[PDB]
């Protein structure tokens, strides 16, 4: 699903980094292609850590949306009370008329 | 019905503010684990698993093998 | 007298509206 | 519309109480089944016309009150319905300058 | 399951490549080359395995993950805030019910007619 698309994007980014490392080692210097490869490897490791964090977020506790829906329901109840008060206000505006 | 007035009683309901989501969805264990973790992070676990970019990773998430092997030359320095 | 009665009826509502408003607040 | 300041709320009580305001309450008026024109088809009984002009009629010419004090329509009735120092003052029904 | 294992293998390959780059040319450059090729192949296989599933990204969850905190850190704070909000509205309703009961007792003391009909309502 979404994790699969993220993994595919990470693989595409890794392929792009490999092409960039090829270009650097080709037109880059001996002490430059190695540094570019190390930077691309660090970026790939960061992407893998981000994927692991995404898996941990997809797992762990699966009630975040439940709590969000409960908070939304509470906010809707508060908004309904406010709307009731504003309805009383318009009713009393009509009462003077 | 001579009296008039006298309108409808609401009728009891289960959706109330009473039940915290802790009790409403039985997440009473998730809140306990959260309090335990607060009394006791992902970055710490990552720094423990490894030696020690985030914006680029977030942007990426929002969006001839023999020749590659040989192309190794002109590096490692 | 009658104007006072109308104002009193309107205020009877004023304390209802205001009461509920305070509660929600 | 937030209001709810102790000061803002306190102003509301005084303003509302001022407009509104041992029984010292008006004598309960029993309902009359026959009215002077439709109910008793009494039409004009000269007696009714004489009674309204000089006699005390409990609801046609005045308000009886308790303690016996009789208040005519032109006069203002001061009464204390709640058991408190504050007294409801009922202004004249007719108010003919 | 398999995707997590592939991610762990990619992390291990990244660590091995970093160690090989840091240590010396002595470490076989062909070895790191084959490792990178296998990592690319495994990334392609993982994309194929995870190309049609889930679909629920829309949340700041990524910001919390990139905010030096896990789902129990930032997610725990969000759940605690939601619990505080839900406990507070219940206190609101309970105090409103108490004030209503007090005024009901007062209006019953005021008029028996009202008491008689508060009773018909109940």
């Amino acid at each position: 699903r979404l994790s699969t698309l993220i993994e595919f994007l990470l693989h595409r980014a890794y392929s792009e980094l490999m092409v960039l490392t090829d270009l650097l080692p080709r037109k880059s210097d001996v002490e430059r292609k190695i540094e570019i490869v190390q930077f691309a490897s660090r970026t790939r490791q960061l992407f893998v850590r981000l994927l692991a964090l995404v898996k941990w977020a997809n797992n762990a506790g699966k009630v975040e949306k439940c709590a969000m829906i409960s908070s939304f329901l509470d906010q809707q109840a508060i908004l309904f009370v406010d709307t009731l008060d504003r309805l009383a206000s318009l009713a009393r505006d009509a009462l003077v008329h | 019905g001579p009296f008039y007035l006298m309108r409808e009683l609401p009728g009891s309901t289960e959706l109330t503010g009473s039940t915290n989501l802790i009790t409403h969805y039985n997440l009473e264990q998730a809140y306990n684990k959260f309090c335990g973790k607060k009394v006791k992070d992902l970055p710490g676990m990552i720094d423990l698993p490894g030696s020690h970019l985030r914006s680029l990773i977030e942007k990426p998430p929002i969006l001839g093998t023999m020749l590659a092997g040989f192309r190794l030359h002109t590096g490692p320095l | 007298r009658l104007t006072q009665l109308q104002d009193a009826v309107n205020s009877l509502a004023d304390q209802f509206c205001n009461a509920i408003g305070v509660l929600q607040q | 519309l937030s209001r709810n300041e102790i000061i803002q709320s306190y102003l509301s009580r005084q303003s509302s109480l001022l407009s509104s305001s041992a029984r010292q309450l008006h004598v309960l008026v029993p309902q009359s089944p026959p009215t002077d024109l439709p109910g008793l088809t009494r039409e004009v009984t000269q007696d009714d016309l004489d009674r309204i002009q000089a006699s005390q009629w409990p609801g046609v010419n005045g308000c009886q009150d308790t303690q016996g004090n009789w208040y005519d329509w032109t006069q203002c009735i001061s009464l204390d319905p709640h058991g408190d120092d504050g007294r409801l003052n009922i202004l004249p029904y007719v108010c003919l300058d | 399951h398999l995707e997590e294992h592939l991610e762990k293998f990619v992390e291990n390959i990244r660590q091995l490549g970093i160690i090989v780059s840091d240590f010396q040319p002595s470490s076989q450059a062909g070895l790191n080359q084959k490792l990178n090729f296998i990592v690319t192949g495994l990334q392609d296989i993982d994309k194929c395995r995870q190309q049609l599933h889930d679909i629920t990204v829309p949340l700041e969850v990524f910001e919390y993950i990139d905010q030096g905190r896990n789902p129990q850190l930032y997610t725990k704070e969000c759940l605690e805030r939601a619990l505080a909000k839900n406990e507070q509205v219940k206190g609101k309703i309970d105090t409103m019910k108490k004030f209503k009961s007090l005024l009901i007792q007062e209006l019953s003391k005021v008029f028996p007619e009202d008491m008689a009909k508060y009773r018909s309502i109940r």
